[PDB]
């Protein structure tokens, strides 16, 4: 356990890394997509960034609407995400200064 | 120990407050409202409730 | 493993959904689903955690002690008025009322759903 | 070992203890007169694991699981590997300004298999 | 004070300084009910809070005029920063701002707090 | 000068650890063999602690 908290999903450079990848479609983009443009190697744990994303941002996010993203952690089993649908950008994203 | 934390005082330059109050910053886990790290925190004791005893048996004498 | 998940419903009542309506602040309506596997109640500091717990508690207890996992068990920090207010912060020194997001007449529906074997109790 | 022999790392066993009898004084406080089972079978513990290490918060959420408690963990964003593991479901809450919101978010494990085309 | 004006060998400056002692007997026998701490404890006979400002406009922005009203997180941070302001200060030799003693002990200091506030604490 | 031992953990009571447990090296938490709280050096023993500070180039010991 000691070691498996020593490495843990550095949101830092996810946070790069996700203006990055906005900044490239500069489009749009819903959770499914970002997750399968980008693999999260922490499932949920990235999710919520991303959530942070949006209500950070002010991108209204919408509970109605239920996307879905099927996602193979290390060992190999499979999830399937029922992620909201939001519409994160790049313009506000990049505007909102990160911690 | 009384000389050599007193050698320590003089050449850092700080009261024994001053270790004092590193010495608890070691147990701020246990903190609560504002009213509560001021006064288990900082300002160390300094309380006056042994000189109390005293005055009250030179009283009852 | 997944086999013993399935206890839940078939014994006893579990929360499903929680509903807020002007509750601290939560402004307007807020509706959020539960898992009958449970669920994980998660975001940043100075969100509504806590907020979201105090309402439930509020429903259910006859005394409620309002934010104890930060008081450390101490003399509740809050109370119901507060959260019916949306008060956000002491609110400064000069009045201004800013903290305080519903001071005139304004009203804050809770609601609680609980399952079991698809009875329903709200 | 009448007296609990020791713990599993400064208070490890020592804090399973005390989590175990709370769990199971618990159960029995919302178990009817006389029944098995709690009616009441939710359980909200705000600020889940803080004080606790990894390796006794996932024997504290197993315990919970075993006295049929249906319990929602509230985390400051802390946490995630055994809060995924033990959890389906996740509201994501963040405060804006003044005001503050929900987002529901829910995943599952798809039967298909621990892996395939691999050693079985 | 009035009794020690009182021309009777010390007869109502003794009554004075009777009921005087006890109260203080009172105190110390109940050395920790908030009346006897208030009493004879010189950290409890003031208050506390803190408020936040803003750096050009002089004007209390957040006065936590004690009024807890907080997340875990919050205090949290609150106090961190006041402690660390405090070892600052204790530290630094008198009439200047930098410490001598630059090094302190945290021992498990963040534990209510996101990760994104820590960061600002350190 | 009077240091809270262990105060992160045991803070709001008194202290269970003092200087003459870290001497004799008690194990009093650990047990399952616990050899009446399993004292590590219960003999003649010496223990020695050191901290360094420093600042361009000059050290205090
Ligand atoms: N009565 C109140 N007084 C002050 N602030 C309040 C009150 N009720 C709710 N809040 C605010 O709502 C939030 C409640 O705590 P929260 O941050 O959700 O807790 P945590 O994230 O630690 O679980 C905080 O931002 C707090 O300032």
């Amino acid at each position: 356990d000691f070691w498996d908290a020593f490495n843990g999903l550095d949101r830092e450079v996810l946070i790069q890394q996700t203006l990055q990848l906005l900044a490239k479609e500069n489009r749009p983009v819903g959770l499914a997509e970002l997750a399968e443009l980008l693999p999260p190697a922490h499932d949920l744990e990235t999710f919520a960034v991303w959530i942070g994303m949006a209500r950070e941002a002010g991108i209204e996010v919408i509970d109605s609407q239920r996307e879905f993203a099927e996602l193979s952690d290390g060992e190999g089993r499979r999830w399937r995400f029922n992620l909201p649908t939001t519409g994160l950008e790049s313009q506000a994203l990049m505007d909102i200064d990160w911690e | 120990k009384k000389q050599y934390l007193a050698r320590l005082r003089d050449f850092f330059e700080v009261g024994e407050n001053a270790f004092t109050l590193l010495n608890r910053a070691a147990g701020l886990k246990q903190l609560n409202s504002i009213d509560e790290i001021f006064r288990e925190l900082v300002l160390d004791d300094h309380s006056a409730f042994d000189r109390a005893a005293e005055v009250a048996n030179s009283f009852d004498g | 493993m997944n086999q013993v998940s399935g206890l839940a419903g078939k014994e006893s009542f579990i929360l499903t959904r929680i509903e807020l309506f002007n509750w601290g602040g939560f402004h307007g309506l807020h509706q959020a689903a539960i898992h009958q596997d449970g669920t994980a109640v998660i975001g940043p500091t100075g969100s509504g955690k806590t907020t979201l717990v105090d309402a439930l508690m509020t429903l259910l207890c006859a005394n409620p002690r309002y934010n104890l996992a930060s008081t450390g068990g101490h003399e509740s920090d809050r109370d119901l008025i507060s959260y019916v207010r949306g008060v956000s912060g002491p609110g400064d020194g000069g009045e201004g009322q800013s903290h305080i997001a519903r001071p005139g007449k304004t009203v804050t529906g809770i609601a609680a759903t609980l399952e079991r074997e698809g009875k329903q109790v709200r | 070992e009448s007296r609990t022999g020791s713990q599993g790392g400064s208070g490890g066993e020592k804090e399973i203890i005390a989590s175990y009898v709370l769990t199971a004084s618990l159960s029995y406080a919302l178990c009817p007169a006389g029944s098995r089972y709690p009616l009441f079978g939710t359980i909200i513990l705000d600020e889940a694991f803080s004080r606790s290490s990894h390796a006794v918060a996932g024997r504290i959420i197993a315990a919970l699981r075993e006295f049929g408690l249906h319990a929602v963990f509230i985390t400051p964003n802390k946490e995630m590997r055994l809060l995924r593991d033990h959890t389906r479901s996740a509201i994501v809450v963040h405060r804006r300004g003044q005001n503050s919101n929900m987002a529901s978010l829910s995943w599952e494990e798809l039967e298909r298999h621990y892996q395939r085309r691999g050693n079985a | 004070n009035a009794a020690r004006f009182v021309d009777d060998n010390g007869e109502s400056h003794y009554k004075a300084l009777q009921v005087l002692v006890a109260q203080l007997r009172d105190a110390c026998e109940r050395n920790r009910t908030l009346g006897a701490k208030a009493l004879l404890d010189p950290r409890f006979r003031l208050e506390f809070a803190v408020s936040v400002m803003d750096r050009q406009s002089g004007n209390v922005i957040e006065s936590r005029t004690g009024s807890q009203g907080g997340s875990g997180g919050e205090k949290e941070i609150i106090a961190s920063y006041v402690l660390t302001a405090s070892l600052s200060y204790a530290l630094c030799p008198a009439g200047s701002r930098y410490p001598l003693f630059g090094t302190i002990i945290l021992d498990e200091a963040f534990s209510r707090s996101s990760h994104a506030v820590a960061g600002r604490i350190i």
